[PDB]
């Protein structure tokens, strides 16, 4: 019957059409009765300065507490009552507000999205409430080691730059951000040239593209308004930060090298590589037979409770590494075996490994388009980051292009002999010396 | 091109096959079965749980080794999900690798060897798999709930009780498999495949054949309350009453009474106005919390009520408020519109639930197992809105009238006893 | 052939480990395979093999043997471990070969 | 005591009045032996209504007096024996607390014969709640209680505990002949009535073993 080879083509293409104000509209039309649509803004914490660190988040919090055309109660009521799900987020280089509804309400939804970004109420009284609320989330998130770890990673990896900032921001900034700065942030960042209306589900690109024209109004006069501002580059620094608390149960360790950035084709190879090392946690059933060598040893020697490879990309940079959670007394062997595998990558990867890694990555990419939201997310981000959309058919070619030899050269290129960034949190006494860790960056 | 049908043959032995090609670049096959903690006896408790984890052990055809390296060699996956009364062994993979990933699926479900050592080596794992789970108190009160609300079958825990860790035998397994994994209790669903093939397979290979083996004992209703003082700053409470059964006529009524009382926020960090329960509880308490409509539909029974996470001090006012708000709705406190809004949220929720290849396969499955038919999407619609403003208010009554059984775990100091509501 | 079938019984009596009450499998050198194998033996078979050996050792320390009556007889010798051992080796050879692929 | 003790005067914290729930807790644990205790509000310490149960206790049987022997003077034991086949034990449970008390039976039985044992233990409590008490049963119990009481004070620990409890929850020492006059001054009725208060009241059970065949409070 129909092969993978083809199912990859019969996938409806993604329509993309820009509007006179810079905003871009895109969508993948499907048979689905239900759907998802939202705006993927190219704004984050990276764009924040040191005095307004956290605005994009304080904003993410007031985006649903009402607009000017319709206050809180009404806004919420109006959304719930139509069974639509309104959610969103905000990262370092990307904010996004999307809605999950029946393909029917598609246009009344677009209106809503629009009203949120353009006319957020910012009620003086709602701000004093979201203040204590964020402050709470900071104290709750402060207990999520995995997070406290990646922020610390960034904090040192990109020390002294924008990327070295938390998306939530400082405590002072939360305690003092004004109706002003919040206002300002929105007017300064939530602009058409930097926004993408992505739609996935049973919707007609046309109807959609029209609703935008109708509610995504306002035309830019000067040239500065349709100028997508380039960001001052963030400098990577091989270093480490160690937050010790022997009172914590397990320790967290995250290590990484600098990545290329969305654009670079290598990101593909890098991912194939990461697929070879994979991930693990105490509930994987494969246990001692898992294909990933690191997971294997992790089991044979009870090295860690869990571990994961990651290839976080950014516009002009990135972090390539791994993060494991382990008992205080096995941190060392774990890190040792882990780095080893990295070195194993730049020097002896087999075609056997890549062949498998590719199949895992293929199923991995397909797995990221399992629903309207995920498909919408991919579109919203693809345009914003890659400058268009890359079909699963395209990807799959780039992946079949990778061979062992290619993986070695690419990993060597980014891993071998580089000085990494290290973030350690908890009862980390056993893991030690940047020097020793630095020397683990070379020789098989 | 791409679009049409969903065949559903029903072979000799009573085995079912439910195919649906949707030309996705990936297939997702699964074996649904009528099994679970519900068929366990004081004598073999937890044997179900273990069987779930035992999926990767050597089979008569594939070795513990080849099963993992094999499914992994093709970027495939393999897992087992289960309720107290249903078990599902499904595998995903790129299209071209279905036949391959199948060998193991077939082997794992029909030809297990449960070798003593392999089994014994595995058993201590229940200690872990269970500890990660219990991290969410959400799951603590639910195990105990089902216990206090029942006397058997469903009153059985989903996670092997502690004392039985390491005491389960290779026999208990086999027997449990021989007795429950029988053709007439199994269904071979499957997305991204042509019905002809899934059929061809099911035939020549599925060799566990006809039967009904062990019969789940009719689920009685106890109506007791289990409380767990543990110090947590957060008290979780679940007060429910006998509800509807799977497919029950009365069923959909609650599903709607559920969405009328509110069930799971739709606005990130938002207040639920369309949620009477939430809204009412909000007026009663001051500090952070959450309260929702709890609804379970089981083969021969069901549960229904609310569930509240609140600060230990404001537990009283929260659970009480959660009550009046259920009574005030059991007395015509339901607008013709509330029934209108809920009717949609349910239709919506239902629909979105099937965007996930996992969600779709689970829908197609559940039916092809507890029926043998696929209820068209417009039929279920006509079934949901065909619920009177009364049916709903009545469901609400059945709650206020029936014998309740509560379950709470936290610093229950200020929490109330079932006989105080 | 039914020839070395006369030989084996000979060699068997030649080796003379039965004089200690040891089964053939009781004398196997415990390499890695054998090790895994023994771990799979049923509680009883294992304790029986255990006592059998400890008995033979106490004999060797004393510099004695079992009275003719108690010697294990060529055809009453239980090859209890061989079934398992063969498997351990099969599994391994599998894994072994598969990792080259 | 005087020229030496320091934390002084007062009642400090006041124990919260003991409410009565009347619930049943069950513990599935695999044991070949099921223990069960079904009781109902009993009498408080001091309550004249206590001397009643203490006797209803000894009438139903409370703790063997013949090594490895069967208790004939024990109705409960005797009745349960007719009902079950395999080894076991069942007795009269009595607790007297400041502002409350507990009373009922307690049964150790094989997991399988738990049903028949606890049931039998019940009928045997109801049958006694209905004039099933001989003027003599009350006579035999009245002694066993006087006896038990007296022997309890041969132990330096037992004596000191008696002298104490009183000087604390009263401030007086009730002579040994006064407690006697108090114990036998219990009518054949008082006893049968106590037995009623049990069959009538709201019971609260507690069982731990392989409860598989054990019954729920709402099945007695």
């Amino acid at each position: 019957a129909a092969t993978y080879a083809q199912t990859l083509q019969n996938i409806p293409e993604t329509n993309v059409t820009t509007l006179d104000n810079g905003l871009r509209v895109a969508s993948e039309e499907s048979s689905q009765p239900t759907c998802t649509v939202g705006v993927w803004i190219g704004a984050g914490s990276r764009y924040e300065n040191e005095k307004n660190n956290g605005a994009g988040y304080f904003v993410e919090h007031l985006a649903f507490k009402g607009t000017k055309k319709r206050p809180c109660a009404a806004f919420e009521k109006e959304v719930e009552s139509m069974g639509a799900h309104f959610n969103g987020y905000t990262s370092r280089e990307q904010t996004a507000f999307y809605i999950k509804a029946l393909s029917k309400d598609m246009p009344k939804v677009v209106e809503l999205l629009a009203d949120v970004v353009q006319n957020c109420a910012l009620e003086e009284s709602q701000i004093e409430k979201e203040r204590g609320v964020i402050l709470q989330e900071l104290k709750e998130m402060d207990n999520d080691m995995t997070n406290v770890t990646f922020d610390y990673l960034h904090a040192t990896a990109f020390q002294g730059t924008a990327l070295a900032r938390t998306v939530e921001g400082t405590t002072e900034n939360i305690k003092h951000l004004t109706r002003a700065d919040l206002a300002s942030y929105i007017d300064t960042h939530f602009k058409a040239p930097r926004m993408v209306l992505a739609a996935a589900g049973g919707i007609s690109h046309k109807e959609l593209v029209d609703a935008a024209r109708q509610h995504f109004s306002g035309v830019s006069f000067t040239y500065k308004e349709d100028a997508v501002p380039i960001l001052p580059r963030c400098r990577f620094t091989g270093s480490e930060i160690r937050a010790r608390d022997d009172a914590l149960p397990v320790a967290h360790v995250a290590l990484a090298v600098e990545g290329p950035g969305w654009a670079d084709p290598d990101n593909v190879v890098l991912h194939v590589a990461n697929a070879i090392i994979g991930r693990y946690d105490r509930t994987f059933g494969g246990g001692k037979h898992l294909s990933s060598r690191l997971a294997a040893l992790a089991v044979e020697h009870k090295l860690c409770h869990s571990f994961q490879t990651f290839n976080t990309s950014y516009s002009d940079t990135g972090l390539f590494g791994f993060h494991f959670v382990a008992d205080p007394l096995s941190i060392d062997d774990m890190m040792f075996c882990a780095q080893g595998e990295w070195m194993r990558l730049c020097t002896s990867t087999t075609e056997s490994e890549v062949k498998r890694a590719k199949n895992h990555l293929r199923s991995a990419m397909v797995a990221q388009l399992d629903g309207t939201t995920p498909v919408c997310e991919t579109i919203g981000s693809h345009l914003l980051n890659y400058g268009r959309r890359i079909s699963l058919e395209e990807w799959d070619s780039r992946i079949s292009a990778v061979d062992a030899r290619m993986v070695r050269d690419v990993c060597s290129k980014y891993i071998y002999d580089k000085c990494p960034a290290l973030a350690a949190v908890g009862p980390i006494e056993q893991l030690l010396d940047y020097n020793r860790i630095r020397s683990g960056m070379y020789w098989i | 091109p791409g679009a049409e049908d969903l065949e559903i043959t029903k072979l000799p032995n009573g085995l079912i096959i439910a195919s649906l090609e949707n030309f996705s670049p990936a297939s997702r096959i699964g074996v649904f079965i009528k099994a679970g903690s519900r068929y366990e006896t004081t004598a073999n408790l937890g044997t179900a749980h273990l069987l779930r984890l035992a999926s990767p052990l050597t089979t008569k055809g594939a070795s513990s080794f080849r099963i993992t390296r094999g499914i992994e060699a093709v970027g495939g996956s393999l897992s087992v999900y289960s309720t107290r009364e249903k078990m599902t062994y499904c595998v995903e993979c790129l299209r071209d690798h279905v036949d391959t990933v199948m060998e193991y699926l077939l082997n794992v479900t029909t030809a297990p060897e449960f070798r003593p050592w392999e089994v014994t080596d595995l058993q201590p794992q229940l200690k872990v798999d269970k500890a990660v789970a219990f991290q969410s108190p959400q799951v603590g009160v639910l195990e105990n709930l089902h216990a206090a609300a029942y006397k058997t079958a469903l009153a059985n825990p989903l996670y092997c009780p502690d004392y039985r860790i390491g005491k389960i035998t290779s026999e208990q397994l086999h027997h449990f498999v021989q007795n429950n994994f029988t053709s007439a209790r199994m269904a071979l669903v499957g997305i991204g495949v042509k019905h002809s093939d899934l059929k061809q397979v099911a035939e020549q290979f599925l060799n566990i054949r006809s039967g009904a083996g062990t019969s789940s004992a009719k689920a009685t209703y106890w109506g007791g309350e289990i409380r767990e003082q543990n110090g947590h700053s957060l008290v979780h409470a679940a007060v429910v009453t006998e509800g509807a059964a799977v497919g029950s006529a009365e069923a959909n009524a609650f599903s709607v009474l559920q969405h009328v009382l509110g069930a799971g926020p739709l606005i990130k960090r938002g207040s639920s106005v369309t949620s009477k329960l939430y809204q009412g509880v909000a007026k009663a308490t001051t500090q952070p919390f959450d309260a929702s409509a709890f609804n379970v539909n089981y083969s021969d029974s069901g549960l229904f009520g609310f569930y509240t996470i609140s600060q230990a001090a404001h537990a009283g006012e929260v659970i009480r408020a959660a009550m009046n708000q259920l009574k005030a709705a059991a007395q015509g406190g339901v607008t013709e519109e509330d029934v209108t809004k809920a009717k949609n949220q349910l239709k919506a929720t239902y629909l979105m639930s099937v965007e996930t290849a996992q969600g779709l396969l689970n829908e197609i499955g559940s039916e092809a197992l507890l029926s043998g038919t696929h209820t068209a999407p417009s039929v279920v619609a006509q079934k949901i809105d065909s619920v009177t403003s009364a049916d709903v208010v009545n469901a609400a009554k059945k709650f206020v009238s029936g014998k309740k059984s509560m379950a709470a775990s936290g610093d229950l100091g200020s929490t109330p006893f079932l006989d105080e509501l | 052939g039914r020839l070395m079938d006369r030989i084996r019984k000979w060699y068997y009596n030649a080796a003379g480990f039965n004089k200690y009450g040891l089964m053939r499998d009781d004398t196997l050198y415990e390499d890695d395979d054998v090790k895994e194998a023994l771990k799979r033996l049923p509680e009883d078979l294992y304790n029986e093999r255990m006592f059998r050996i400890k008995r033979a050792l106490d004999l060797s320390l004393k510099h004695r043997i079992l009275p003719k009556e108690q010697w294990v007889k060529y055809e009453e010798d239980k090859p209890y471990l061989e079934p398992y051992l063969k498997e351990v080796i099969r599994e391994r050879l599998e894994r072994e070969a598969w990792n080259k692929k």
